RNA sequence: GGCGGUGCGCCGCGACCGGCUCCGGGACGGCUGGGAAGGCCCCGGCGGGGAAGGUGGCCCGGGGGCCCCGGGUGUUACAG
RNA sequence: AGCAGAACUGGCGCUGCGGGAUGAACCGAACGCCGGGUUAAGGCGCCCGAUGCCGACGCUCAUCAGACCCCAGAAAAGGUG
RNA sequence: AUAGCCGGAGCCUCGGUUGGCCUCGGAUAGCCGGUCCCCCGGGGGUCCGGUGCGGAGAGCCCUUCGUCCCGGGAAACGGGGCGGCCGGAAAGGGGGCCGCCCUCUCGCCCGUCACGCACCGCACGUUCGUGGGGAACCUGGCGCUAAACCAUUCGUAGACGA
């Protein structure tokens, strides 16, 4: 079963483009493979945008089918989509991404000590509960 | 104590369907794929190492059997990542399909 | 340094067209599973597509004609040999790093396989055409050994799943070890989250 | 053109290669299959032509001509000596084909089959099995031997006998064994294993294997004949008389 | 065109209860569950509705051909609910012009031997299929009833033993005999 | 005429030079969808031969201008007519389509008559592009559009970027 | 030792200048319909209208049972 | 008729090169020996250099599908595909 | 059956490479992992969480400048030495477990002390590499004392071979 649906005011996450990495919401459907959409909030200016290069979130968003963009943009800062977004699990994997991206050369020297003993009190608890295991085996 | 040169293998040389040109070398350097990550890799020094019978000289060591034939990186070829180098011998068909290293030292950065 | 690749739900030509370029890069490429390897069109389209195949033999002595292979493995070798310039002397070299298998032989059992996405049915084919398997086409007309394959690869089914249930377990105290051990954990932690480790 | 009166070829097309056999012994193609509910049992058995003579016999077929009537019949005599069973061989089954697992020889071979090991019997010092036959007295040994049955109890599928004819009761002017493998068909692989164990180094009579009335296969080597012309291999039309190059 | 969506909702009653994983449906109930699978098609399954009381399918972005296949799934659906129901009772009759067809049912209602027809030497052994029941009826001579739940099973064994009850190289306008389906019902009425 | 990339309408103005016998010749504007301006006043002489007594020799361009959309952000319904030429016999079509502007629906126009009935751009004669409304649409495909309340999913979607991961682990999941 | 000339045994490197090319990053300006559109000022303010891809509200139906899905009227009503 | 005979112009003969799998006449373009760059005609899944573009819009299922001038094969008619 | 097996250094020749991933099955109008309150002898069912896969190949593991001390965190089960034991057959591993007589909280992460041709800017550096093969040199132990062909004979065979 499918729970996104291509309708009037669902909160979108731009794939590819100028204008990637950023939400849109969609206004209207123009085709059947091309929707006319409006970013108000996320420096999105009004214009049709097709279905190739959007991936769309369980955000819902309440506005008339050919609402102005004066109306988007008060329903985007009435739900507050910008800090809910943040919050979603989604952004947080995404945001993260860059972070490694513009991770320094001494940046990757400090990830790689804190990597081994942090490995290493892991790995010495999981040797305390294999044999704390199989005394309560026997 | 590790490597210092990006992994790249002689693909071929510069041709038409049924003209070669084996003055000019195409490269395939591993990890890069489009035209736009070609560009850090411009003008930097390629070279292809083998080994031989007879002992030749080494800078700043004892003479051993490996032999060199040095080059540069020219310009990007392709759409996929691929790009021409040109070395001061032209590069032997033994080595297609094999390893050739190409260094960092001429940085831009 | 040794591409083992899975070909179960690989398209023929798909795959075939991308290993022979890979193989032609000094490149080691192991094709394994080339019974679950599946072609576009219905299976009576391929049937006749390979029977018709099957008469073109010499007349005047069919020992020297086309060698027609009945295996799946071999079916996928001969397909990429048309893709390849072996008449030459670097086309054969290139074909003696190929290396095809039916079923998972024991060397590749305990390895991981990797997949071309390109090469797939799922992402190349509309939902409503026909595919064809390779392996019942294979035993369809000649292959002695689909049931053979069958059984054998039925055995490692529930022996990689003794494995994995073991992984699971195994890494399931892995995710408890650090529920005990945040406290002393956190310096480390925090520094792999500012850099995108673990968000 | 086209040929004026049809005709069929002459000689078959599935019996193409006519070449002197690589083999002297018939061999067993293809054994025939089993199924578990039938005891262990011989498949096949090993003879000698002996020569041929008639026969008087009562025919009971209904509703011929010749119901309940005298004929006579061209019968072969063939000589059939009590094998010796020296060992027994393992088949794993492989997606390539049919493998041999393991072979496992008897502890004392008998004399006449060890003159199959061996091209010249007259200059050899017959030291074939020597070794082999050192691992039946040392506690290793067994165990070992215990460790390879108890091997060919799990992963093999079809078990065949490997025994030979008796040439000291005939007398033929050879005395060189021929051996030969035997399928054992009947129940699972472990009491087929158990019952080729107990048959080591036993006489094995024919009427084990076959009985009276039975329909069996005959596998062999055709007469030689030598080097022949397409009239005598191929039974093809001689040519008139009138032929200058031959006919 | 693409249709941009079509549906067809089914109304189960209250003695069915259906159950659906991915694309397959399970139908049980009285006379027991029946299972088809329908992978074949792409479509989505959705079982909404508190109390269970309907069932409807969809298909997005379909075109004429396939639309046409989104009905047919309504009329397999609602045979499943039929047969677990009220079951499928086929009577079939026994058409002979001068040699009685006999016929006589070895084990219970899977095989079925039929002797005599046009006064052949050879007997004719048919093997119904697995889930549906054979047998003569009473107080009437030329009948035998197949009993079942899958109206797919049910109708193939009754055209099994029609088709094996033919008339070859004769005028089969002057030759009329043979095994004939009579009556497509149900087992229990309502 | 190429009808390359995405179609531009021009308004091109244009009448015959001053004679001896006429003082000012009338003024005929016509509406030119064309990739450029040099092929669009190459088209505008193309239609005027063939309704009036004109040349290119004896008539001058007075005003070549592109016309924009008055209203480009707003989703509309186009009627569109077509003259175009088949392998035997020309017809005559009403063919309706919805975008944002006028040029684009021709763009539209011009490759959805290519992709059915093969019909190439020098073939075909536009002659009348209007706006309509949604209550007014016939064809059913653009009719199926009108709904307040539209909603559908994305059913198969095929993947992309298919070739960056050219060799991964985990089977790809088209579904989202 | 300093100046001028020629060259380095072999393997190489670097710097600046000039010529011929390919590519990238910044900032400035002209024309249009002296851009079209679009954003803000309550819907920018006031007045007058219209229907529909009908928002409140009303009626009917169904799903739990207090929100959603359909059908009908309507003219901004708690959206446009 | 890849037949015979004419008119204008261009080619082959006399001419190599890139492309059309190959090819006297087709397309582009004519040639001293080279380096760099850029194209024509053609192409860019592998052979085989080049799309491994997050290519656009539609059509089409063939149990004889279709795939590029020259050019190498097809008609009237019919189809509730 | 074999007139080679185990373990040390130097010389020619052949060459390629410059960290390993040790694995569920499977779908694509659907998946993944846990709770098992449920039912039977591992499956089904329910529930809870993620699903542009983060129990993610857009990933994971190891990380090496070395030596000397001292202090802090972990560690006391742990690091490293020989015998068995089993698990492997589709083309089969030096894989794990039991006890060993010696080894240190030395292993690793932070911080102190000091040292290491600092070869004075420059290239094939850095591994897999006790790499494969071949002669000769080593040291000892463990061992094995064979077949094929020609000749002759046979004639179930045959132009000659076979």
């Amino acid at each position: 079963v499918f729970r996104r649906f291509v309708e009037v005011g669902r909160v979108a996450y731009v794939s590819f483009g100028p204008h990637a990495g950023k939400l849109v919401a969609i206004v209207d459907v123009i085709d059947q493979n091309r929707a006319l959409v409006d970013g108000p909030c996320t420096r999105v200016r009004r214009q049709a945008m097709p279905f190739k290069c959007m991936q769309l979130t369980d955000f819902i968003l309440k506005f008339p089918h050919s609402a102005r963009q004066k109306y988007v943009r008060k329903a985007w800062e009435k739900a507050d989509i910008n800090t809910k977004w943040a919050a979603t699990r989604w952004a947080k994997k995404i945001e993260a991404r860059e972070r490694k991206a513009k991770m320094t050369d001494f940046d990757r020297y400090k990830v790689m000590k804190a990597k081994k003993m942090r490995n290493r009190i892991i790995k010495n608890e999981v040797k305390k509960l294999q044999r704390a295991a199989l005394l309560k085996a026997s | 104590s590790g490597r210092l040169w990006c992994k790249a293998i002689f693909a071929g040389y510069k041709r038409g369907l049924r003209n070669q040109r084996e003055h000019t070398a195409l490269l395939k350097i591993e990890g890069v794929y489009a035209r736009d990550e070609t560009e850090f890799y411009l003008g930097k020094r390629c070279a292809y190492v083998y080994k031989a019978k007879n002992n030749t000289v080494t800078p700043g060591g004892k003479p051993n059997k490996t032999r060199v034939i040095w080059g540069k990186v020219t310009r990007a070829h392709g759409n996929s990542g691929m790009v021409r180098a040109k070395f001061r011998s032209n590069l032997p068909a033994k080595a297609i399909g094999h390893r050739i290293r190409v260094m960092l030292y001429p940085s831009r950065i | 340094q040794v591409l083992v690749l899975d070909g179960r739900g690989h398209l023929l030509g798909r795959l075939a067209a991308i290993v022979a370029k890979q193989v032609l890069l000094g490149r080691k490429v192991v094709v394994v599973r080339c019974e679950g390897i599946n072609i576009s069109g219905n299976f009576y389209r391929n049937k006749l597509k390979y029977l018709a195949f099957l008469r073109k033999r010499m007349n005047t002595n069919p020992s020297r004609g086309p060698y027609h292979f009945r295996a799946p493995s071999r079916i996928f070798w001969r397909t990429v040999r048309g893709m390849l310039p072996h008449k030459t002397k670097r086309g054969q070299a290139a074909l003696d790093r190929l290396k095809v298998f039916d079923g998972i032989p024991p060397p590749y059992d305990k390895k991981k396989r990797m997949v071309v996405p390109a090469a797939l049915k799922v992402v190349r084919l509309k939902p409503t055409r026909k595919f064809a398997y390779l392996g019942r086409l294979a035993h369809e007309v000649g292959w002695k050994y689909q049931a053979v394959t069958a059984t054998l690869e039925e055995k490692r089914k529930e022996k990689a799943k003794i494995h994995y249930r073991k992984k699971k377990q195994l890494m399931r105290l892995r995710k408890q070890a650090e529920k005990n051990v945040e406290k002393k954990i956190s310096k480390f932690t925090d520094v792999l989250k500012t850099h995108g480790l673990l968000v | 053109s086209h040929r004026k009166f049809s005709a069929p070829r002459h000689g078959s097309l599935g019996f193409l290669p006519r070449k002197r056999s690589s083999r002297h012994r018939g061999k067993v193609k293809s054994f025939p299959k089993d199924d578990p509910s039938k005891p262990v049992h011989l498949t096949a058995f090993l003879g000698y032509k002996a020569g041929m003579t008639h026969i008087v016999r009562e025919v009971d077929r209904p509703g011929s001509k010749v119901n309940k009537k005298e004929v006579v019949e061209a019968v072969t005599i063939v000589e059939t000596p009590p094998m010796v069973v020296v060992g027994i061989v393992g088949y794993v089954e492989t997606p390539r084909g049919l493998r041999t697992f393991k072979t496992v020889f008897a502890e004392h071979i008998s004399d006449e089959c060890k003159r199959r090991f061996y091209k010249n019997w007259h200059k050899s010092k017959k030291k074939a099995f020597t070794k082999y036959c050192k691992k039946w007295q040392d506690d290793a040994g067994k165990r070992q031997l215990d460790k390879d049955f108890s091997s060919m109890k799990k992963y093999c599928q079809v078990i065949r006998v490997l025994a030979h004819t008796q040439m000291r009761l005939l007398p033929l002017r050879q005395k060189k064994a021929h051996l030969m493998e035997i399928q054992v068909n009947g129940g699972t692989v472990a009491e087929k294993l158990d019952w080729a164990r107990e048959r080591l180094e036993q006489q094995v009579p024919v009427s084990q294997v076959f009985g009276q009335d039975e329909m069996i296969d005959v596998i062999g080597v055709t007469k030689g004949k030598g080097y022949k012309g397409v009239t005598s291999r191929w039974h093809t039309k001689k040519l008139p008389r009138k032929t200058h190059r031959g006919l | 065109m693409k249709t941009i969506l079509s549906n067809q909702t089914v109304d189960i009653p209250e003695n069915v209860d259906i159950s659906l994983k991915g694309r397959t449906v399970i139908v049980k109930g009285p006379r027991g569950t029946l299972r088809r699978d329908f992978n074949h098609i792409n479509v989505e399954l959705s079982l909404l509705g508190k109390k269970k009381k309907r069932l409807r399918v969809d298909k997005w972005w379909g075109n004429r051909k396939e639309l046409a296949t989104v009905r047919t799934i309504c009329s397999h659906v609602q045979n499943m609910i039929k047969g677990v129901t009220l079951g499928f009772r086929y009577k079939m009759r026994s058409v002979y012009a001068h040699f009685p067809i006999n016929v006589v049912i070895q084990e219970n209602g899977s095989l079925v031997e039929i002797r005599n027809f046009l006064g052949e030497k050879y007997i004719r052994r048919v093997r119904m299929r697995p889930g549906v029941a054979c047998s003569v009826s009473q107080a009437q001579k030329d009948e035998l009833v197949l009993e079942g739940n899958d109206i797919e099973l049910v109708s193939n064994s009754a055209a099994l033993i029609q088709q094996a009850t033919t008339v070859k190289n004769k005028d089969i306008r002057k030759f009329l005999d043979g095994i004939y389906v009579s009556e497509k019902g149900t087992v229990q009425q309502a | 005429m190429k009808a390359s990339g995405t179609l531009r309408e021009y308004k091109v103005v244009g009448r015959c030079l001053p004679t001896p016998k006429c003082r000012t010749p009338p003024l005929y504007r016509m509406r030119i969808f064309a990739p450029n301006h040099v092929v669009a006043k190459s088209r505008f002489w193309y239609f005027v031969s063939q309704l009036k007594k004109m040349k290119k020799s004896s008539g001058e361009i007075v005003y070549c201008g592109q016309v924009f959309e008055k209203s480009p952000l707003r989703v509309k319904n186009f009627g569109i007519w077509l003259r175009y030429d088949s392998r035997s016999g020309t017809h005559n079509m009403y063919r309706e389509y919805r975008d944002l502007t006028t040029a684009g629906a021709v763009t539209q126009c011009y490759r959805d008559m290519g992709a059915r009935h093969r019909a190439r751009a020098h073939s075909i004669q536009i002659m009348k592009v209007e706006e309509i409304a949604a209550s007014k649409c016939r064809r059913p495909a653009v009719k199926q559009f009108h709904d307040s309340k539209i909603k559908f999913p994305l059913p198969h979607r095929v993947l992309r970027r298919q070739h960056k991961p050219r060799f991964t682990t985990k089977r790809p999941n088209t579904f989202f």
